[PDB]
């Protein structure tokens, strides 16, 4: 008996989004930061 | 609250107008109920030349009222219109400022720019675009599988070597031990040789069959 | 990414109510427990199969 | 999946060393459990 291969609770848009927002929030470019900061400030689905 | 400010921006402008008209050759420090009375008669007066001069022009098949429609509207309210050029040229005449605008910034939003997805052919292009993936897109995801024969051979080999080393060190430490060097028990411990009664049995006999 | 830049966690620990296997009173076991079969989860690496 | 005979014997000796026949074998079994590298599986 092998338990089923589980899936991460984030979608692959959510990991890509998370990866883009975190790589923008380390501030290589300032306009990228500022949008990523506004995206953090008003994304409704940023829970989970 | 911008909901009641739709009405209170123009009714509290009419309160400054009555407060400016009761000061011109007149009062200071009026009663409170006497100001909301007079600014209610002022709003009801502008709303009555609105409804009646529109009615007098639309009776004459027109849509916007001329001067001849208001000088008949004010006659039907008993105004004596001829005294109005003398009232307009007062030296006490004052101007009350118009109310402020709620949207002072006008355009203060950086916004959030996200585009994904197109339109099915029953939705034309002028409807808003479909939103991003996080809004409604879910795919399961799994852990990275290591199907490599090299690292699987290495893992099985090292685990077998480590478990047999642990087993032989445990059995040499909890029994009689021999050593090639002097008092050498920590490094290279040998399980001591124990003779049997029937050595051929332990020997020839297969153990996995 | 192709898979996920996110680590896979034990679904049983993260989600299951393991609290229901705690035995608060031996005599008053509110539910009847059953023998558990070995399930050999393959999500864990370091296991050949 | 299927314990091999090596680790089946190791499991048997380590579990029966912690049932209480003597204290010294118990201390060496607990010092085995605490300080071995490959006890997964």
């Amino acid at each position: 008996r092998l338990k089923p291969r589980s899936i991460h609770e984030l979608s692959v848009e959510q990991q890509l989004y998370y990866k883009e927002i975190t790589e923008a929030c380390v501030g290589s470019c300032e306009a990228k930061r500022a949008e990523a900061l506004q995206s953090i400030a008003t994304d409704p689905g940023l829970y989970q | 609250n911008p909901a009641d400010n739709y009405h209170l921006a123009r009714r509290r402008t009419l309160q400054v107008v009555v407060s400016s008209l009761l000061t011109e050759a007149g009062f200071e420090s009026a009663e409170k109920a006497s100001v909301e009375t007079l600014t209610e008669m002022l709003q009801s007066y502008i709303s009555e030349i609105g409804r009646s001069a529109k009615s007098y022009c639309e009776h004459t098949a027109r849509t916007q009222p001329t001067l001849s429609d208001i000088v008949v509207t004010l006659v039907e309210m008993g105004f004596n219109v001829d005294t109005l050029p003398a009232y307009a040229k007062r030296s006490q005449r004052m101007v009350i400022t118009a109310p402020p605008v709620t949207n002072q910034p006008v355009t203060p939003k950086a916004l959030t720019a996200g585009q994904n997805r197109p339109h099915p052919p029953h939705i034309p292009s002028h409807f808003p675009e479909f939103p991003d993936p996080h809004t409604y897109i879910k795919t399961p995801t799994y852990r990275e599988p290591v199907s490599d024969y090299q690292v699987l051979r290495e893992k099985a080999a090292s685990q077998r070597r480590d478990v047999e080393r642990a087993l032989t060190r445990f059995m040499a430490k909890t029994g009689e031990t021999q050593s090639l060097f002097k008092d050498d028990v920590s490094t290279f411990p040998l399980i001591a040789a124990r003779p049997f009664t029937i050595p051929y049995l332990t020997a020839l006999l297969p153990s996995e069959l | 990414p192709w898979y996920s830049i996110f680590p896979i966690d034990n679904e049983d620990l993260v989600y299951g109510r393991w609290e229901d296997n705690i035995i608060w009173d031996a005599q008053a076991m509110p539910r009847l427990l059953e023998p558990p079969v070995l399930t050999l989860d393959p999500n864990d690496e370091n296991l050949i199969l």
